[PDB]
């Protein structure tokens, strides 16, 4: 139990509490290089490298330059480590922004409040917070400005919803107003443990000699923000990292995507091989030095030991063999991602005109993913629906009226009962005109629309009147009742003041008495007193529970109410009935009595005035119903049914309560009437284990239909949800949540919405994407395996905190069938045909150690080889990997299941791996024997005799394996556009004009003195024309063959797609 | 719209394409011409390597074999030959000795035809790994140019033969130390009515060799031959012993490293005129012993074709890729023919 003392910091400070101070920072000038290079040298490629760079650096084995691989690996480590401190710089700003907030604490020096930050603030200090700056830490109020302690709290980052939440001070202590006096109370406070459960709070408060109980109705966490309140007192309990708010959040997680988890074990996969290769060359070159010591006389060779012999041939052959791992490839992969991001961020269809934010992908090295995606988690509003709540239609003497009328059903039948759509301003011509019957009834209706609710208004510069509902339904009513004609105007305590913008005269009414709305009513009662001096009692609330206390003798409209609740009902819109009657003094004058007779019983509150009050609801006369629409996104459910279709699940995680997100649910067509709603609101963890239970139990026995498991969904409770991530309950929730076809969880908290991804990437295997908007979710967007944030909004937390940020919700679609599928199908090959054309090469190193003594010798000149990974073979990579469209675009959006394809894996796996290096494996076999085979004594020249050597034959192995490499790429390309076409001829091209230049200048300025009659004796001779041109169709001729019978004889799904958009 | 992306069709990845596909309507044909294209060259090339007449005699092991008084004929394992008729008299040889120890192996054959071409004389060595790691680059480049390299200033890859007895070895490196050393007879001399033939030594090494070799400008109290040249040098270089390696073409010739472990060496030649038939001899010094490294040495005789020499691996390998698309070609039209594909264009499982 934590104690803490009111007015003693200095005595209280003992037991060592925090001092607000909050840490997003991960990396400091002390210990960053001991982490970062921890963490970079984590992975395997770059050990390699390191290793590859520490060995090369000896002299007498290096063939190729000392510097480029480390070069290169440094300059590739400083881009990191400048990206991270950018980052780690980018977030301890806004730390310190937020640090530097001008707070107010009560100082005893002064004995007054002075304007400290909020810094320091220990546990204790007495602190002020003004109209509507945002609350320092977690505390207990203690007054405010209202008559009775009241507060209203806005709660839009520990919660998603921007409606007033309402607080109060005990009555033991929302006395103190006046800061002279604060110095007078005394006492201790005995609260919880730092947790991270929001709505739960419990604590006492001992002053003089009387303590008083807590709850959250008096605990304001660190993330509120207090509105409609000149100033409030607060006592601090928790700060810093104990707050309820910053001790769920989170650090940020090193995101790895499939594709770095296979290619780590193809890196582990080819390091074995290169072991062997190795140790199979080192063995025979140190058994063949022992055995040919005789015939081997004319090389000097020393035989003094046989370990310092072995151990300089081993790092020889790794320094030759250690190019099947290159560092070109590491390099073309991001530089072709971080491309793929800037095509991402640069689609007219991914652009938001309205707020002119177009999509911005924060993070390269993830685009792969976004072919793979099999769960997706979303927020509710502000993502799916718009925070705007509006009144649609009424429906008063049997009529029904709205704006916007459809031509579906604009002529009213008249079939009995009035059944149709008319405009408001048919409203307005019998609400005009005094000699109707109902028009008494109208203006009693919009009157109850005008004054019933708890609105709190405000004018601003303009003159545009804000109003600020703690419910978004009364305030859709107020608007509703305000561009009808009926403004709300200034609400002083105890009467409501309204202009007519009909007549042009400015009512008011005496508000007598409000009965406060409950979930167990849903009702709102309110009498009233007039100018014409009579009493009127309005009440709103639901069908199903006014309607069983009505006059059916005295209203007439019953009937068309009932339906045009029925047909409201059959839209998703939220409904509300209206009542009303006239009541005399006597009665009103026993019921006053009744309420202090329910305001003396301080022992019973909740139960007692509620049904004081239903003495008065015993009859009410009905007039008429209401109609509140949610409207969403323009998109939303065309985008739901595609990804649906595509075979994403769809979660929904919302800090909502539960009926507003199943009403919610209903509307975007992501559940339906049909679906058997396995709804679990229990309250302890037992009782959540027993429907966990009985609902596994009763769904395992049945055979599950493909129509049963299509229309089945869940609804977990926040408070249920918190036990059913137990270690025990959770296998119990995960399977029960993967046969139903949609999940809803409601009151979930910030942790909750992270604790639930972790939940599933845990104990699956499957990639995750989480989208949203707001802070409440940021915990969230840093759990999945993908983030994306909606920007374009005030307060874009997400679209600074996600890996991906978009305009809106309906382009998530295009950014997963195109350009996600697109990606997938492109880095893929893009990394294959990099671990291809190396080896097809290098691998020839290997078959020449068999025709040298296993001595070592390379067949090309070190700078060649070096160039070969720079000027030759880097283009065809990037056209692959970049501008390679495999299906049109059209044709993926058209057939979404195509994405399956990126969704098992079927473009990148270590079996097409395997294939892919055995390929290049029997390509370099087959030039290789093919040259030597042709060049058998050098006698292979027609100019005077003279014959060939060891460079005018390795000239002719390098020219052939870059034609090889040339002819796969443009095997593999599937359009031919103009980057392609200036890639792979280009560069044959290139290399067959850049040679003679390279051999005719270079060995004059002793670089690369082989050269010297090279170009005469290969481009001079006709042998090496006539190999160029035999050799490669020879080595490609089995590619060919064999993708023309997969692609007639055995077709795959989009090779049938690719020829329907080769013909039609 | 400050941030609003252009409107391009690089920016918007549409540009104008051409999307292949491998359709038997062009496939087939393409295999055709492949096959009717390669094998006229195969053809070709097949003929212009048999077109080529040549000889070869394994003159290794004539210290024991052959007889030192009368000719005997060479054992049928040591001697191959090509010609355009038959031979009547099969090559013979002898083992002739002088009376300072140094042996001579003579060997006696016989051209049956006029052969109207360039003639060729070169040495084939094998099981000699010229391409070693520690063989290819030991030798300092400056000292071929002439420069009079200091001791220090001396590259390090001949480490083994580098400087003895405290005195700079002039050709450095283990590539000159060891070198064929066998000399040649510059002509083949015409035995009973047959004229001789005289060969030719000069013009042999590439053109860029006849221009980076240049007499050395080291003086010869200076240097000292290589340990494998003390023979031919006896107690160090003198005034006159030094050689010039820029008319010392055989030198050149063996200081151009070959890439295979067997190789030949051009080392005499002639294309003035042709030979005409009858029994020719030519005499070899045997200096240079097999036993070093452990293979063949043999005297060759050979002309020139389109591709050089008699290899037939060019024409095989042009008539493999005919054959192989021709076969696929087959068998593809048959199983068209024979069994229909019928896709269907809206056939599909999306
Ligand atoms: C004598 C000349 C012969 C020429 C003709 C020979 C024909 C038969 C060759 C080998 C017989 C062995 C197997 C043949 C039987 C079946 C071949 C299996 C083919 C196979 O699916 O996997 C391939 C591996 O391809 C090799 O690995 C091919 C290599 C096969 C392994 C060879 C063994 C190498 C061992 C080392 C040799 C060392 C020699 C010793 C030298 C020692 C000297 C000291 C994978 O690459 P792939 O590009 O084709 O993948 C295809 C293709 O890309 C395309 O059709 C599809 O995409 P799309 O439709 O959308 O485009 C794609 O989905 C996929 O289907
Ligand atoms: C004729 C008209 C067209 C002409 C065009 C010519 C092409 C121009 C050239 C454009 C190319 C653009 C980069 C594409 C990949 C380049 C090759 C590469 O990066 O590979 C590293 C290493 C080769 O290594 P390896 O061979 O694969 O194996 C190890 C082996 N050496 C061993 O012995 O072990 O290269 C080097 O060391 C020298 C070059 C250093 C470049 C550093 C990266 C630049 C970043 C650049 C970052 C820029 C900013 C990026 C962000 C915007
Ligand atoms: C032609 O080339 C061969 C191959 O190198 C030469 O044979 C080698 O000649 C050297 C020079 O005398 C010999 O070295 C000597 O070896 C004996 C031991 O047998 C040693 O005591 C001497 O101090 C000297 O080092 C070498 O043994 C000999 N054989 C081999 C296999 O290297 C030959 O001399 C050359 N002839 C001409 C005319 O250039
Ligand atoms: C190639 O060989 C022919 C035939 O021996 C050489 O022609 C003869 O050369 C000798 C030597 O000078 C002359 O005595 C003969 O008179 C030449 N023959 C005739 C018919 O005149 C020819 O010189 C050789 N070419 C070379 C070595 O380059
Ligand atoms: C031609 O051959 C004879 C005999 O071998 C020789 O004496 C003569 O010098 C040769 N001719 C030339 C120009 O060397
Ligand atoms: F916007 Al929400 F839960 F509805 F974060
Ligand atoms: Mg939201």
């Amino acid at each position: 139990p934590r104690v803490i003392h009111i007015n003693d910091s200095l005595a209280n400070s003992s037991f060592g509490y925090s001092d607000n101070h909050i840490s997003t920072t991960k990396y400091n000038f002390a210990t960053f290089l001991p982490k970062f290079l921890f963490q970079e040298f984590s992975k395997y490629a770059n050990l390699f490298f390191l290793c590859t760079s520490a060995i090369q650096q000896v002299p007498h084995v290096s063939p190729t330059n000392r510097y480029t691989t480390i070069g290169t690996l440094l300059v590739v480590l400083i881009v990191s480590a400048m990206k991270e401190c950018i980052e780690d710089i980018k977030r301890a700003n806004s730390d310190k922004e937020l640090n530097n907030s001008t707070a107010e604490i009560f100082s005893e020096a002064h004995d007054d409040f002075v304007e400290k930050r909020w810094i320091d603030i220990r546990v204790g200090d007495i602190i002020r917070v003004k109209s509507e700056e945002p609350i320092p830490a977690d505390t207990i109020i203690l007054s405010s400005s209202e008559p009775e302690g009241l507060c209203y709290i806005e709660t839009a980052n520990l919660d998603g919803e921007t409606n007033l939440k309402i607080k109060q001070s005990r009555v033991e202590t929302a006395k103190f107003i006046d800061v002279k006096t604060l110095k007078n109370m005394n006492g201790k406070v005995v609260s919880e443990q730092p947790n991270s459960s929001l709505y739960t709070y419990e604590g006492t408060m001992t002053l003089n000699d009387r303590q008083i109980p807590l709850s959250p109705d008096q605990m304001i966490l660190r993330g509120a923000t207090l509105r409609n309140t000149a100033w409030i007192f607060g006592l601090v309990i928790f700060t810093g990292h104990e707050t309820k708010l910053l001790r769920n959040a989170t650090a940020t997680p090193i995101k790895r995507t499939a594709v770095e988890k296979i290619i780590n074990r193809q890196i582990i996969a080819l390091f074995t091989v290169l072991i062997v290769l190795i140790l199979i060359s080192s063995i025979g070159n140190v058994i063949m030095s022992t055995a040919d010591a005789k015939h081997l006389s004319y090389l000097y060779l020393e035989g003094t030991n046989k370990a310092g012999l072995f151990f300089k041939d081993f790092l020889t052959f790794w320094i030759l063999f250690s190019n099947l791992v290159p560092i070109s490839l590491f390099v073309t992969v991001e530089l072709i991602k971080y491309y793929q991001a800037f095509m991402i961020g640069s689609d007219l269809d991914l652009y938001y005109e309205k707020t002119d934010t177009p999509t911005v992908v924060r993070t390269s090295s993830l685009v792969e993913e976004l072919g793979q995606i099999e769960y997706i988690f979303s927020d509710k509003t502000g993502t799916l629906t718009r925070n705007i709540m509006e009144f649609k239609s009424c429906s008063i003497a049997g009529h029904c009226y709205i704006d916007k009328i459809p031509e579906d059903k604009t002529a009213t039948v008249e079939d009995g009962i009035e059944v149709g759509y008319r405009k408001f301003d048919d409203l307005k011509k019998k609400l005009n005109d005094p000699s109707d019957e109902d028009s008494p009834i109208i203006n009693d209706f919009l009157t109850l629309l005008a004054t019933c609710h708890t609105v709190i208004p405000e004018f601003q510069s303009d003159g545009s009147i804000k109003y600020q509902a703690a419910s978004p339904d009364e305030g859709a009513l107020v608007q509703g009742g305000a561009d009808l004609g009926y403004k709300f105007i200034i609400r002083k305590p105890n009467s409501v003041t309204v202009l007519l913008e009909e007549t042009g005269e400015e009512k008011e009414y005496q508000l007598l008495n409000i009965c406060e709305f409950n979930s167990t009513r849903k009702r709102m009662s309110a009498i009233f007193r007039f100018p014409d001096g009579s009493i009127k009692l309005f009440c709103k609330g639901a069908d199903t529970v006014i309607l069983e206390r009505l006059d059916d003798e005295a209203n007439q409209y019953v009937e068309a109410t009932m339906r045009h609740l029925e047909d409201y009902a059959s839209e998703g819109l939220r409904t509300l009935c209206l009542a009303m009657r006239d009541i005399s003094e006597g009665e009103y004058e026993e019921w006053n009595s009744i309420y202090n007779e329910a305001a003396t019983t301080l022992d019973n509150r909740a139960e007692k005035l509620d049904e004081a009050a239903n003495l008065i609801e015993k009859n009410l006369i009905l007039i008429g119903a209401t109609a509140i629409e949610d409207k969403l996104q323009d998109g939303v459910p065309e985008t739901i049914h595609t990804l649906q279709e595509a075979g994403i699940k769809i979660w929904v995680l919302t800090g909502d309560r539960q009926e507003t997100a199943i009403n919610i649910g209903m509307s975007c067509r992501l559940l339906s009437e049909d679906m058997n709603l396995l709804i679990i609101n229990e309250e302890t963890r037992d009782d959540t284990e027993r429907n966990l239970l009985e609902k596994i139990n009763a769904l395992n026995e049945h055979q599950l239909s493909t129509h049963d498991m299509n229309t089945l969904a869940l609804v977990i409770d926040g408070k249920s949800l918190g036990f059913a991530l137990e270690p025990e309950l959770e296998d119990y929730l995960l399977t029960v949540a993967k046969l139903c076809k949609a999940v809803i969880c409601c009151r979930v908290s910030p942790l909750q919405k992270a604790l639930v991804v972790k939940m599933v990437k845990r104990k699956s295997s499957s990639l995750l994407l989480a989208i949203g908007d707001g802070a409440n979710d940021v915990s969230m967007i840093q759990a999945a395996h993908v983030g994306v944030g909606i920007s374009g909004m005030e307060g874009m937390q997400a679209a600074r905190s996600a890996d991906i940020a978009v305009g809106q919700f309906k382009f998530l679609k295009k950014l997963l069938l195109v350009h996600g599928s697109w990606s997938y199908q492109r880095i893929s090959v893009a990394i294959l045909y990099s671990f291809y054309k190396n080896t097809a090469l290098y691998m020839t190193q290997f078959w020449y150690v068999f025709a040298n003594a296993f001595s070592g010798q390379s067949i090309m000149e070190s700078w060649t080889m070096s160039f070969y990974n720079l000027f030759f073979t880097v283009w065809p990579p990037f056209v692959i990997g970049v501008f390679d469209q495999f299906v049109s675009s059209r044709l993926l959006e058209r057939y979404p299941q195509l994405y399956k394809l990126g969704q098992k894996g079927q473009f990148f796996s270590v079996y097409i791996f395997w294939g892919w290096i055995i390929n290049g494996f029997f390509h370099s076999a087959i030039v290789f024997i093919g040259t030597i085979l042709i060049y058998r004594y050098g006698f292979a020249l027609n100019m005077h005799g003279e014959l060939a050597d060891h460079w005018s034959w390795g000239v002719t192995v390098y020219t052939t394996s870059v034609i090889i490499v040339l002819g796969k790429a443009a095997l593999v390309t599937n359009q031919w556009t103009k980057f392609t076409l200036i890639a792979i001829p280009g560069s044959l091209l290139f290399w067959l004009i850049f040679f003679p230049i390279y051999a005719s200048i270079f060995p004059h300025a002793n670089i690369s003195r082989e050269y010297y009659g090279v170009v005469k004796h290969t481009y001079g001779s006709g042998v090496f024309w006539l190999t160029l041109i035999v050799l490669p169709i020879f080595a490609l001729v089995r590619d060919f063959l064999w993708k023309y019978y997969k692609r007639m004889y055995e077709p795959e799904t989009y090779h049938v797609i690719q020829e329907m958009q080769k013909y039609n | 719209t400050s941030k609003k992306p252009p409107n391009t069709a690089f920016r918007q990845q549409r540009l104008k394409a051409w999307q292949p596909i491998l359709s038997p309507q062009s496939v087939l044909p393409l295999l055709i011409f492949v096959a009717c294209i390669f094998t006229p060259i195969g053809i070709g090339l097949i003929v212009s390597a048999t077109k080529v007449q040549d000889l070869t005699i394994d003159y290794s092991h004539c210290d024991t074999k052959a007889s030192t008084t009368a000719f005997e004929d060479i054992p049928k394992k040591y001697i191959k030959y090509h010609f355009k008729s038959k031979v009547e008299n099969k090559p013979q040889w002898r083992l002739t000795e002088n009376e300072n120890g140094e042996q001579s192996c003579e060997l006696q054959f016989e051209i049956p035809n006029d052969i109207k071409k360039s003639i060729f004389i070169y040495y084939k060595i094998t099981n000699f790994y010229q391409n070693h790691r520690r063989y290819v680059q030991s030798f300092d480049t400056k000292q071929i140019l002439g420069e009079p390299i200091k001791k220090d200033d001396l590259d390090t890859s001949c480490s083994p033969i580098r400087s003895r007895e405290d005195k700079i070895i002039y050709p450095c490196g283990l590539i000159a130390n060891s070198m064929f050393n066998d000399t040649f007879s510059q002509v083949l001399s015409g035995i009973d009515d047959t004229e001789d033939y005289n060969l030719t030594n000069k013009h042999i090494s590439w053109s860029i060799d006849r221009h980076r070799f240049k007499t050395t400008k080291y003086n010869a109290s200076d240097i000292v031959p290589p340990p494998n040249w003390m023979k031919k040098y006896p107690d160090g270089y003198t005034d006159e012993n030094l050689p010039d390696i820029h008319t010392w073409e055989e030198f050149q010739v063996w200081m151009r490293t070959a890439a295979f472990p067997k190789f030949y060496k051009l080392t005499l030649k002639n294309e003035s005129a042709s030979l005409p038939k009858g029994k020719y001899q030519m005499n070899i010094e045997l200096n240079y012993p097999i036993s070093l490294f452990g293979g063949t040495k043999s005297f060759v005789l050979t002309t020139n074709g389109a591709i050089g020499g008699r290899n037939m691996s060019l024409g095989v390998l042009y008539l493999i890729v005919a054959g192989l698309c021709a076969l696929f070609g087959i068998i593809f039209l048959v199983k068209l023919i024979f069994q229909p594909r019928a896709m269907g264009d809206h056939t599909y499982l999306n």
